[PDB]
């Protein structure tokens, strides 16, 4: 007797998924969601090539530390890469005001050149000053090459005062700092005035410092301390300074343009020849899969971050043996 | 499964059946896929797959913040946003998955028993149901049911 | 669909058919919507329709804050905390919709294969099924089909 | 319900069967639960609840932050974090409770027109289908029906 | 032969809905899930009617500024409007601190009156200096109306000291300022001393401040400039003043009462006479569906933001022609 | 005629469920997802017992107020609990800079201990001074056990300075503050000059203040004011104290170690003998439910929070009478 009968598909694949209802049930064909790997190396994006940083940190960078003569031409990034190491940052002893903003802002930035804001030719005090602290890269006594520390001139220290405005079309950032000797003589010796006024001045900002002189515990074989600050300049505005002693004056300023990622990753990862679409602090990543499981921190387009290891779709239906 | 097709009163599968999911094996005097439910089949299974996909799509770049030690609040509060957006996207990925795949398998079950119920409706009196997804009854008349042509008025 | 009745064995629907969804089309002797089906299916899809619009109900006024050149960090986390709420409501709002249309018209599709299982229980051995959700067999006869009183042990 | 045998073709249910969900009651010469079917349902409701209960396990401590007079928007951006997250668990928690009991009691529906289906198919010509959801034909053979071993070529 | 069909409904309907397995499916009724415009005016809540701004800004309206006479005998708001361009705030140059978080406060309560907090016709120093930066409305030399510039009389400029406690069951919010002189006469002339001391004292808060003499860039043809405070007088607490020159010395204070929305919206919308449910930057709305495209941002009963602009819910059956 | 039938369970239960379709439907087996009682008890957890404070606050037990002798022994907690109510902090009155910050880190840590800094027996100057506004439980007049006020001694205050290095292993918690007399005889009978500078510096941080004399409002009966200050000393590191007057100078700090829960409850619930898995501010709590509506703050292992009083999830199927 002629027959027909209606049957179904199946095969000799391992591969289950959970349900809600029951665990780990046979089905004849499936899709991983879930990337599980990452190629352990640093690559360039759209924006372009990043920042590797292995000798001098960001803060150094700006402050223009003597071991970091290399990045006084220039430099822009994509993105900035930070060594998690010892790094050359601040040279002499103290505290940057508003640190993480600095750092924040500075790596918000595209490109970055310096420029020329205050000539200390024209000034009536010695600006030639250097310190052990601040040693160059041939350990020779030197200081910051955007900061100029002002002494006395002739046994005497006048109220000095100069001015300088933005015409670049394009803000710029600039640093300075107050000096605290520790004992009297230092004061004495250095700005001859056992009390100064010093003050920084712009269209938005009003800032005035003064010293107080006390020995601190040694921290470079240094009494002394400073404590460093920083502010923006728009285009069109006005910095003036003015002081009778206790200022490490600005020389020069930074000359900021464009949007970088806006980022410091913290690796020890092999800087690559490649482009990329995704890049984490853990590697680089190119899929086709909706999910990733390496770092929820990252940048440009990439999979979404979940915990789990493996997510398996049913696309096929139940592998059942005849 | 809800629709009792797959695993129930056909209790196997074909192994022979490469070409599709699901088709026909016949016997007669002298195996093979229906195109029909079966490319309609793989429609729903591309068109779920690229949807589930673009529901995720969306990016956003979460920036790593640097905190002082008189900061600590703004550090935690800024710690609980990370750590309670992914719990519920990672509930959100895991709770899809296995409510999709339940709906897929139910799917699948209801594919067979629609296209069991298609033959015996075609065939009407002339074949008896044997109750194991077969029907006791030309290769041109075997043929007319799988194309759903067969006239049972002919017989 | 799933229970394959909607543009499966009834091929196609009745433009005449206004007054509801499901309905019954006779030829006897000498059009109208079944009350039964048609309203607790009305029923259901006005109690779905002021769920979803319930489960949306609930207000939060997000403020616009200010911020100081200073003050970039707990800018940031502000805006990434209004950025990741609003891709999880987008995220649910458009997921719901797929899953809940998917159900509603396999729903449809499961309220006609109940209409015509619930005929064909009531005719018994009278009527033959042609397959094509019609039924070869007075206009009481006809009506007492419709509400579900007819006794096949009359005739 | 979907399915149309809970509260469908079988009006009521029987008090007498405690023992399981789903049973069988017959009149011969001479009650009692379908072991297959309802341990099987048994199954998928504890893996069912479990995967619910597993799904909200993971936790994360919400501190209570002090702020000062000057501290406002640090304050208020806090306060929308606990609140926002709170209303997006709130939702999901609530949602998926109505999605899983309409599949439930759907799921139970199932379960019935199943058993219903493979007793109509072991039987074969033998009986004959009354519409609610009985079959008009020794203990052994109602046991036989049972257990699904009934040879319907002996009779 | 006689026989009975069942069928079901269609349409010449066009509306189509998305599933997750297919794209676009025909359907025979449906609804939108999206109100898609918006009324661009604004309305009134129960609250009551908001304070529209297109002359002064907030942080003017509070210093008191001479130009914004109009808000001396004082207002209640449900929320606050500023409109986007140049607004008149602080007229003398110079920065507030803590800005942000006095608009913050200011705008999150509903009412504010003027009240007198110090009598500077006892106080044996001149209380009536003007300047050309604060203009009046007829460009006459003026000054803030809730604060007095204190100057030397008689050739001489004595300790002054005096003392408000405030018993009106409500806050008190006021402001004060330090006058930084540019040249050495200024400070000799004015105030007559070379160094001062200035401090403002409460139950909770204890501050002093003092001037620093060096001329500023101009910013409205002023080489001076000024550092503003404020600080909140509770019920029962006393404050007290006390310098010897270089104070912008408080007269009036603000006391404030009940809540606001706590909001200022920022757009040139047209004040309409309208109450409202629902009120955004962008306009009004009024509507039954539970979603909405125009803004996340908004204020009282309105449906949830997501950046869809139709979402369409399936109602009735597949909709399949004969 | 011999019969077999298929057919389901009903029972008499009255329990219902919700569904998306259909409002209250009567099923006969349901689960509660939502525990909605609490224990109003405090258990001590995992970590050991809480510290319970009813007559001293936090910030007087890190003072070291002289109403809060019984906790110089030292202490430690699996969490802090403060009853809600007038508690004993700082007595001289004065404002703590960063109290939120200090109040969080405190509360952080696990155990606390003393540790005496500084030995002023062979400073020049006199060190056993007290105030009525620092009253001891005697009601006799004393001050803070961690910090001394330093006067003149034989009718002088020289230029004093000290030295302290921390070689503990583990940080310390230091706190010092600077009095500003309200009159001129106050500055010259306690410490004799009229101007005075004192600094606190460490190897990160450098410190100076000045007093400034002028008379505040009452607080305490005192006409006087403090302003408290507070840093953290690492393993190895030095702090280096130096004044000429007008210094509450450290004697004491507090060596910290490992973590607690964080967190400082505030409650007025009966402390009881019992171990706990979770706590709450409101109570205790151990239930298998997934789901519990008393708050979202909790510390431990607990059930998800949400509004809602009551949900039921369906087991069984619909309950449908013969
Ligand atoms: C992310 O998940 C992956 C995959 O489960 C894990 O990495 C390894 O993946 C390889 C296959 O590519 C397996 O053979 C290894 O066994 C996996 N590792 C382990 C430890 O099992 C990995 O666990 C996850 N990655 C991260 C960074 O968490
Ligand atoms: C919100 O969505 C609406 C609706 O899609 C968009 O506004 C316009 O709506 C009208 C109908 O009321 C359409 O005729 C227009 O074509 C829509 N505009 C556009 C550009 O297509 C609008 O895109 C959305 N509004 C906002 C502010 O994003
Ligand atoms: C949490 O929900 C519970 C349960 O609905 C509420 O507390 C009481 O619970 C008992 C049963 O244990 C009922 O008899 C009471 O009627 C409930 N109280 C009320 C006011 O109805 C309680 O409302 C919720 N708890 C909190 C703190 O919100
Ligand atoms: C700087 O160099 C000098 C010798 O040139 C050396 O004595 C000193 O230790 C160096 N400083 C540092 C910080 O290494
Ligand atoms: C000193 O420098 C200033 C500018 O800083 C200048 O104006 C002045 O002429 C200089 N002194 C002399 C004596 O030239
Ligand atoms: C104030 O008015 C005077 C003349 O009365 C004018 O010279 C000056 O420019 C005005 N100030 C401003 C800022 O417009
Ligand atoms: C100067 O004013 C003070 C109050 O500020 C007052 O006590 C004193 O009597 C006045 N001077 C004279 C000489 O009256
Ligand atoms: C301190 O005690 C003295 C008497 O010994 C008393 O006059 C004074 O009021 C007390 N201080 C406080 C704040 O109670
Ligand atoms: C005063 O105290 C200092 C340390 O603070 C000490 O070095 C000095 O010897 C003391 N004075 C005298 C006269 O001994």
């Amino acid at each position: 007797p002629d027959k027909i009968c209606i049957g179904y598909q199946t095969n000799n694949s391992t591969e289950t998924v959970n349900t809600l209802s029951e665990q780990n049930v046979p089905v004849t064909q499936v899709e991983e969601l879930v990337h599980g790997g990452i190629d352990p190396i640093l690559c360039g994006t759209e924006l372009g090539s990043p920042l590797v940083l292995d000798d001098c940190s960001l803060e150094g960078l700006i402050l223009g530390n003597p071991k970091c003569d290399l990045y006084l031409n220039g430099r822009e990034w994509s993105y900035i890469v930070e060594r998690p190491k010892e790094m050359e940052g601040v040279c002499y002893p103290g505290s940057i005001e508003n640190q993480e903003e600095l750092r924040s802002l500075f790596s918000s930035i595209k490109k970055y050149e310096r420029v020329k804001m205050f000539d200390f030719t024209k000034w009536n005090v010695t600006y030639t000053g250097t310190s052990k602290a601040c040693n160059n890269t041939s350990n020779q006594g030197s200081f910051y090459r955007s900061m100029r520390w002002l002494t006395l001139k002739s046994g005497q220290f006048p109220v000095q005062t100069d001015e300088y405005k933005n015409t670049r079309d394009s803000d710029i950032v600039f640093t300075w700092a107050i000096h605290h000797p520790p004992t009297s003589d230092e004061q004495v010796k250095l700005y001859k005035n056992p009390d100064t006024l010093s003050s920084v001045t712009t269209d938005e900002i009003n800032r005035s410092f003064k010293p107080n002189i006390g020995p601190r515990p040694l921290v470079r074989g240094q009494q002394g301390r400073m404590d460093y600050y920083w502010a923006v300049l728009k285009p069109g505005q006005t910095v003036k300074i003015q002081t009778n002693g206790n200022l490490i004056a600005p020389e020069y300023g930074h000359l900021i343009t464009g949007k970088s990622h806006g980022r410091i990753l913290k690796n020890n990862l092999p800087m690559g020849q490649c482009v990329t679409e995704c890049q984490l602090n853990e590697g680089v990543m190119n899929t086709s899969k909706p999910f990733q499981n390496t770092s929820k921190h990252y940048i440009g387009k990439c999979p979404k971050y979940i915990p789990s290891g493996s997510l398996k779709l049913a696309i096929g239906l139940r592998n059942v043996p005849q | 499964g809800l629709f009792g097709a797959i695993a129930g009163f056909i209790e196997g599968g074909w192994p022979g059946l490469v070409a599709g999911w699901y088709g026909f094996q016949h016997q007669n005097a002298e195996i093979a896929a229906d195109r029909d439910s079966t490319q309609r089949a793989i429609d729903n299974m591309q068109n779920k797959l690229n949807n589930v996909i673009d529901k995720m799509n969306k990016q956003f770049e979460v920036v790593n913040h640097e905190f002082s030690e008189v900061e600590s609040r703004i550090n935690m509060i800024n710690s609980k946003i990370d750590d309670q957006i992914t719990d519920i996207w990672a509930y959100n990925a895991e709770l899809l998955v296995l409510l999709e795949n339940q709906k897929t398998l139910d799917e699948h079950d209801a594919n067979v028993r629609n296209l069991h119920d298609r033959v015996r409706r075609v065939l009407r009196e002339n074949a008896i149901d044997t109750g194991d997804g077969c029907f006791e009854i030309d290769n041109n008349c075997m043929d007319t049911i799988r194309n759903g042509t067969y006239n049972h008025k002919e017989y």
